[PDB]
């Protein structure tokens, strides 16, 4: 094995270690602070069974998964569209699931189960991710894709807002918490969605080869014997899956799919054999904090996870622009 | 000896009906003006494009080949490709090797094209001439008979792009060394004196059709060159 | 004079004519609709003198100016950054004037006359526009600028939301209407702002030479003898001016500075000696319509201009992408 | 006769201390490998960059010249420039003319470089070789002694880029015709045989320093070429 290679791999394992830690260190912290603090020991008390197990844990688990997803998603999209600015939130694949999600809530309010909803979101994502990819093949451009995406996002936001006002079964809050993401109402009764995230999450996190290739660029990727169409479509699915579910789980959270991936490349995680796992870990932790903060900062009302991730996002992104 | 065969190949007016032979251990130069089809042709022979005509590669026709195997018998180099953001030259090259094992060979090729000090540096951070050599390198490592037994054809579209006289001479040695090992090298000639001095055979497309073929010394004659360029 | 040239000029003059007409038509229509009708005849009626003159007219003139401005601004920014995607809204120059306004208001007093505020808006815009250009010089890239801009946009949204909540002098409505633009409270008592727009609008509309050059590209522009730095900063100011006032007058309106400019290029208007004037006209009419629809759409309330502009904007933008 | 003078020019290590003369009615070729400073040099002589050294253009030193006037006495062509989106070739060219009047001349130059049928087409919609010719054209129209009396110097950084043997020969005629009218043409040579065949004088930079100068036939000698390229 090449020298520079072995070394890089070492430092990579180093990060996958530190990151592996920070997440737990965050998983712990999430379970202890909600409104009132708690302690690992003061957990096994009548109170813990309530909060810590029936409230907190569920939520903290959803965050991890959604976080590790959105993070990976962005990674994946960037690979597909051969573009760093590729991410769920910006290109509008999130609002894609939005539309699809609401579509269900309106055609069968309260009748359709969460899992039944998840599928409707996964559809919302797939569509957009597809429409986007179509525009990606016919006119490969970082501007084009980044344009269309923003646009579709708007279109979807319109379809959503317009369909809510019409039915009047609107709640200025529900609408905002969704458009601006939030883990407020995450209960074990959504655990089916949570689980539904693990399969793909674990799978896609192992398909590094296809993406390193893919990353070289269409032609190179092809002439090297890569089943391009397959993997392109495959990831499109794996994307819509994770994305949609995440939306059904916590609405539209944005700006972690963009930043987390790049930051990890900065640390030297480039081989997708590392960037994926690295993304999962940095994705999870990253969103936990975001959630915890969204959870304490204003005692009167829980902050829309979205605002948080966005507030910290825009800045850490600007910096990334100057550094890269 | 003949590795590839082109039978009435042509897609739209850019590439008119054209046929010819690609003989192993030889260097063929696609000579002609701008628009004369050269790139389109190469794209076919590679397998990147499909269409009207018939191309058979070492027996079976391209269309019959599976991507995977094809990549072991031939390498393709597009006219230009955007360097992958955040990817160290050494990884770029490795990925092209069918046998990651042969690590030393990588160092040799990288050296030959002045890249030993460039390894480990992200591709998105190279200069013009640098990236090119990095690409050529990557393609060579992929099909060198040294590391790959199935290597038979190396298609290059405008390789000398960005290289200086030196870097050119550098690659000349590599290509020669390659056909001497029995490789079939097909590339779009840029300089006539070059093609005369280094090529073996040479098709002379124009408008999209083949005005000539055969030994470069016969094909590159004033009558033809004039018929092709108009001077 | 060259053939193709004279011909293009002819078709140009034609559009400037057609656009010139469409606007008046729009100006008329606006002066005639508002939940009731008041034909030109019934204008000097005790009603007309109220609506038509003391309410409608002012509002309409505001729209025209803001439109033509936002439109021209888009052209101008695009030239400066050598990028079609350059626009007030996307790059967050509007949110810049947003922050600059709210700040002037809070840290100021409800007695701050409009003119005072407008100046603070212009400041908000200038800052952003200056920062963007800084990022535009050190790393000329269509993605960079489009990234930064968006980011600064977000950052400015935070500062705004975070400052309004703190004071509590908030009104869920006032906020949304500003963030999503609207000419709901436009009276003659803001006619000082409107005027303020006229100077620059005219001046800038005549500065075509500097931009055709500029459009060629930095080096070419320079080597051709163009006083680059001057014109760059000059236009940066012009932009800040227009945009800032526009935000003060009607808040963050978006998607007329990107679309309008391009659509006219499509029609053939490319030489700035035409594109600027054309932009003004097309920009005015365009926003007028949006506004009319914005108010007449629903009787309950007046739809945020932005919602409309962005609703029709995204679609016409997607198409423009496939066409170009 | 001497139009431009370079006195100990050099900015950082890329361009070491270098001095020389630019004689009117002559074609000077900057010869050397990649990194040898060529582009950086040209950028100076143009006025795009400032720094350590002293360059005087036709009497007054560059630094003394006003942008406006400078643009009448010399034209610059960067190695590469992104075509302006939505702008018809004919407008592009016109904008470069100091006398919009001389419309026919535009048609001539556009013709010479095969662009008469390309006028009216948006620059952002041209091919590689096309855009280049469009650029060259634009630059020539700007400084042709025919239309512009103040024209004295034409700096070109890698002009033949994307051109085929023909399009090259095409520009050769234009450049010759230009120096014959008394223009000073300074461009970064790409092919040695070319520079030998068409250049007059020729500086041979290396590493950033000038290994030689003078008549191209004297400067392009094996000892020097080897000293410069290493072969």
């Amino acid at each position: 094995m090449l020298t520079l290679a072995r070394q890089q791999q070492r430092q990579n394992i180093r990060w996958l270690l530190c990151l592996s830690v920070l997440m737990l260190l965050a998983l712990l912290l999430s379970l202890c602070a909600g409104e009132q603090w708690i302690s690992p020991g003061d957990w096994f008390t009548p109170r813990g069974e309530l909060f810590v197990w029936q409230i907190r844990l569920p939520r903290t688990l959803a965050v991890l998964l959604v976080g590790a997803a959105l993070a990976i998603s962005g990674a994946v999209m960037q690979a597909l569209f051969e573009n760093p600015l590729a991410e769920p939130g910006l290109l509008g694949v999130s609002n894609g699931a939005g539309v699809g999600l609401i579509a269900a809530v309106l055609l069968g309010q309260g009748q359709l189960p969460n899992w039944a909803l998840g599928l409707c979101a996964i559809a919302g994502a797939l569509i957009i991710t597809l429409i986007l990819l179509r525009f990606a093949r016919r006119h490969l451009s970082t501007s084009r894709l980044l344009l269309a995406g923003v646009a579709l996002g708007i279109i979807c936001s319109a379809l959503m807002t317009w369909a809510i006002y019409f039915s009047t079964s609107v709640d200025l809050r529900q609408l905002m918490y969704w458009m601006m993401g939030g883990f407020g109402g995450v209960d074990w009764r959504q655990s089916w969605l949570m689980l539904a995230l693990i399969p793909v999450l674990l799978w896609i996190c192992c398909q590094s080869r296809p993406m390193n290739m893919l990353a070289l660029g269409e032609i190179s990727a092809r002439q090297l014997g890569l089943p391009l169409w397959f993997w392109r479509n495959v990831l499109v699915a794996a994307t819509g899956w994770m994305v949609g579910v995440s939306v059904a789980l916590a609405g539209a959270i944005g700006f972690i799919g963009l930043v987390i991936p790049h930051i990890l490349r900065l640390c030297g995680l480039t081989d997708h054999r590392v960037l994926l796992p690295g993304c999962a870990l940095a994705g999870a932790s990253a969103l936990l904090l975001a959630d915890i903060v969204a959870r304490l900062a204003l005692a009167a009302a829980e902050l829309p996870i979205g605002v948080v991730t966005a507030t910290l996002g825009a800045p850490v992104f600007i910096w990334l622009l100057l550094k890269a | 000896s003949i590795v590839m065969q082109l039978q009435d190949v042509a897609e739209s007016t850019r590439l008119g009906p054209l046929s010819g032979e690609v003989r192993a251990g030889e260097i063929l130069h696609l000579v002609g003006p701008n628009g004369a089809g050269k790139s389109t042709l190469l794209a076919r022979m590679a397998g990147m494009t499909s269409g009207k005509g018939s191309i058979q590669f070492a027996g079976q026709p391209l269309e019959a080949w599976s991507a995977t195997k094809l990549a072991l018998h031939r390498a393709y180099l597009s006219q230009q490709q955007t360097p992958p953001f955040a990817t160290p030259v050494w990884h770029y090259l490795t990925l092209h090797q069918h046998d990651k094992t042969r690590t030393e060979l990588l160092n040799d090729v990288a050296g030959a094209l002045a890249l030993d000090d460039k390894l480990g540096r992200s591709t998105n951070q190279l200069s013009g001439g640098e990236w090119q050599r990095v690409r050529l390198a990557a393609v060579v490592l992929q099909i060198t008979p040294q590391a790959n037994p199935a290597g038979q054809l190396l298609l290059l579209d405008e390789p000398m792009n960005s290289l200086d006289v030196a870097q050119q001479s550098a690659l000349d040695k590599i290509l020669s060394a390659l056909c001497q090992q029995g490789l079939a090298i097909v590339m779009s000639s840029h300089d006539l004196n070059h093609t005369l001095r280094h090529a073996h055979r040479a098709w002379l497309l124009k408008g999209g059709k083949m005005l000539a073929s055969g030994r470069r010394e016969e094909v590159l004659t004033p009558p033809n060159l004039a018929q092709a360029y108009g001077m």
